[PDB]
DNA sequence: GGGGTTTTGGGG
DNA sequence: GGGTTTTGTGG
DNA sequence: GGGGTTTTGGGG
């Protein structure tokens, strides 16, 4: 039987192991300190300790372990953690709870929202509202009397996050003032874009309330929950003074990227206030070489929720994988290495609806017949290039270039705009975000259009 | 604007000049004063911002063990060294095995001569990060590869072999294999792209383990 | 037996 | 404990 | 002292 105490009521004198339920509002990633020690530092809150008189008040929790796997990975703020056998002491004025997981202490994480982060990523349903989505040791036990504690704390957590910022202005620094910091700092920003730099790394394009844009590397394995349009808190970032071409934040092994529970007032306001910025892209288009990525296209709103499929799966597994075989419409990202036919003037051909044949626009029903040769992160090292078609005879991708089909041999205006788009598409660091439809072994672009 | 990291500027100019070390600015070929972060199992030195792995020639270590007796190299951790004679080469490697590289490409700092300064050498510096993990530098290497890829494809792909429109305009009773969209990027030998024009520098170097045995069997 | 932790020798 | 390992592209 | 474990009483 375990007796759970509230943060503010825990004993500072009795150095005896105490147990409690609390809401996590901040946490480092579990990190190693030497050869046999791992640590995770987090800030916790509850009905008796959550607000200084305005800024958010809190207690600290430090978990010590001998293995990485024995520590909790906090992907989201607002979830609940349960700790057993923690020793409380005062550390520089704050109530610090310490727990040696490598000995007799244990922890368990409970989802405040319907699903846990991982469950949201894998589209899984929670076993029950009383099941921990993660915990230390081989087992975890929740008694009947704990249910009310958990249900009441969740209700309180949502009230807290919906009526308070929780992560107050004193817990992070404005991006446009980052360069003035002597060391590391925290940030709260919206993810404007997630660029797949390579096999193991994502590049996040961030923008906070100050309007400044910054880029940062985010390992795919470490932070698999990063999503465009979402707000996150970054624990421990540093300003990169060696980056001249663009504003870059450097993260450390202990750094963490944390999202917010649905009820978060802060995340809701920032999600709406912070709007997409393309200033970096527009400026880079004036340089011969852009170290900044530029996504040239935008997919139709109805596909915004559709997951993306790599070129590796699209061309190498699409005829063998069960899941990919049952699908005919996919979303993918890639960069164009070359566009055929070479002569931009031949991009538009005359099409005969009856004989299913096309000819040089020296005659016919005008349509686009463009063949892009692409490549991506998943196929970066191989010796291949992949064909992606823009054959608009049936309407698919008819407005891709924002130029209606016309005889490019006669219409100088259209030819010029297409030629400019050609150079942009084949330019280094230019990428395409598009939806495709598989037909007779080929993928045709559709419901996709240039935004530059 | 101004590049604070000497290594970043050096390595970036090497890649932007097709691995030709003679094309890199001469005002950058001056003695390198760098702090030693690690000495074993990996010898890593920093320039105040990033860390790189120096590759010592057999001549460099013998000359070292002569002008500086008993002062072991594998114990230079947390001490500074001054590389007077060095060169930069571009090498094709397996990034999955070499962490000081990226995209199977590595820029090596060949060391010919270096002297240790144990004179309480200090310098408050930010935590050194792997240059081959830096955002901008990785991007520079991607530009390098993209340039080589594009030149090879524009030389290999010709004749405008466009998919016949009929194959996708009457696909009611037509089935096809997606691999029909795969096109070779160059005249290679294996499955990896290797059509580069920079001549892969050679130069013999010592394995960090041999220098450990030469000092402590 | 061996950890962590003090119980510092001995329970279930 | 607001920190720094290598497993050296979760750590 | 108490875990997990097997040592089933007794080390450091």
């Amino acid at each position: 039987k375990y007796e759970y105490v509230e943060l503010a009521k825990a004993s500072l004198t009795s150095a005896q192991p105490q147990h409690f339920y609390a809401v996590v509002i901040d946490a480092t990633f579990p990190y190693k300190t030497n050869q046999e020690r791992y640590i995770c530092s987090l800030k916790i809150v509850d009905p008796t300790l959550y607000l200084k008189q305005d800024a958010s008040d809190y207690a600290t929790l430090v978990l010590y372990a001998k293995r990485f796997e024995d520590l909790p990975i906090i992907h989201r703020a607002g979830d609940i953690i349960r700790v057993h056998r923690a020793t409380l002491r005062l550390y520089n004025g704050q109530r610090q709870f310490n727990a040696n997981v490598f000995y007799s202490s244990s922890w368990a994480l409970f989802s405040t929202d319907k699903r846990s982060v991982t469950q949201e990523i894998n589209n899984q349903d929670a076993v029950s509202d009383t099941t921990p989505f993660s915990f230390s040791s081989k087992h975890a036990t929740i008694e009947k009397n704990e249910i009310s504690i958990l249900q009441n704390l969740r209700k309180w957590a949502n009230q807290y996050f919906s009526s308070y910022s929780v992560i107050s202005s004193d817990m992070y620094t404005a991006l446009n003032k980052a360069q003035a910091q002597k060391g590391d700092f925290d940030v709260v920003a919206k993810i404007l874009q997630v660029h797949e730099l390579d096999e193991y790394t994502n590049e996040l394009k961030l923008k906070d309330a100050s309007g400044q844009v910054f880029y940062t590397l985010s390992l795919k394995l470490k932070f698999p929950h990063v999503r465009t349009g979402e707000v996150v808190r970054i624990r421990s970032a540093t300003y990169d003074e060696t980056s001249t071409q663009k504003k870059v934040l450097i993260l450390s092994h202990y750094s963490n990227i944390i999202t917010f529970i649905q009820s978060s007032k802060l995340a809701k306001e920032l999600r709406a206030k912070i709007q997409d910025d393309h200033s970096v892209e527009v400026a880079s288009l004036k340089k011969n070489v852009s170290l900044n990525a530029v996504v040239l296209t935008e997919v139709d709103k109805k596909h915004a929720a559709l997951p993306s499929t790599s070129l590796q799966d699209l061309f190498h597994h699409a005829d063998s994988d069960k899941e990919l075989q049952a699908q005919d419409t996919f979303r993918t990202q890639f960069y164009v290495t070359k566009i055929e036919p070479s002569d931009v003037k031949e991009w538009v051909k005359g099409y005969d609806r009856k004989t299913k044949k096309s000819s040089s626009l020296k005659k016919g029903d005008n349509i686009f017949q463009v063949q892009f040769l692409v490549k991506d992160a998943s196929t970066q090292l191989n010796n291949n290039t992949y064909r992606v078609l823009l054959y608009t005879q049936d309407g698919l991708g008819a407005n891709f270039f924002n130029v209606k089909a016309d005889n490019l041999h006669k219409n100088a205006d259209a030819r010029k705009k297409l030629e400019d788009s050609a150079e942009l598409l084949t330019k280094f660091n230019s990428y395409v975000d598009a939806v495709v439809e598989r037909r007779n072994g080929f993928y045709l672009i559709k419901d996709t259009k240039l935004i530059y | 604007p101004q590049q604070q990291s000497a290594f970043k500027q050096l390595y970036t100019e090497l890649f932007n000049n097709e691995g030709d070390f003679s094309k890199v600015s001469s005002n950058l070929k001056k003695p390198l004063k760098c702090y030693v972060k690690e000495s074993y199992p990996h010898f890593l030195v920093t320039d105040g911002y990033f860390f790189v792995a120096p590759y010592f020639t057999k001549e460099a270590v013998n000359e070292f063990h002569a002008k500086f007796p008993n002062v072991n190299i594998v114990d230079l951790t947390d001490k500074v060294i001054v590389i007077n004679n060095w060169s930069l080469e571009l090498r094709r490697v397996n990034s999955a095995e070499v962490f000081t590289s990226y995209a199977n490409l590595e820029a090596r700092l060949i060391v010919h001569s270096f002297k240790p300064n144990l004179q309480e050498r200090l310098n408050p510096t930010r935590y050194p990060v792997n240059l081959f993990r830096d955002d901008e530098f990785k991007t520079t290497i991607q530009h390098f590869r993209h340039t080589a890829l594009q030149a090879a494809i524009n030389k290999t792909v010709k004749g405008d072999n466009l998919v016949d429109i009929s194959k996708v305009a009457d696909a009611a009773g037509k089935k096809g294999k997606v691999d029909a969209g795969i096109v070779k990027a160059s005249a290679s030998k294996g499955d990896e792209f290797s059509d580069f024009s920079f001549k892969e520098g050679n130069t013999a170097t010592l394995k960090i383990a041999d220098i450990f045995v030469q000092e402590k069997g």
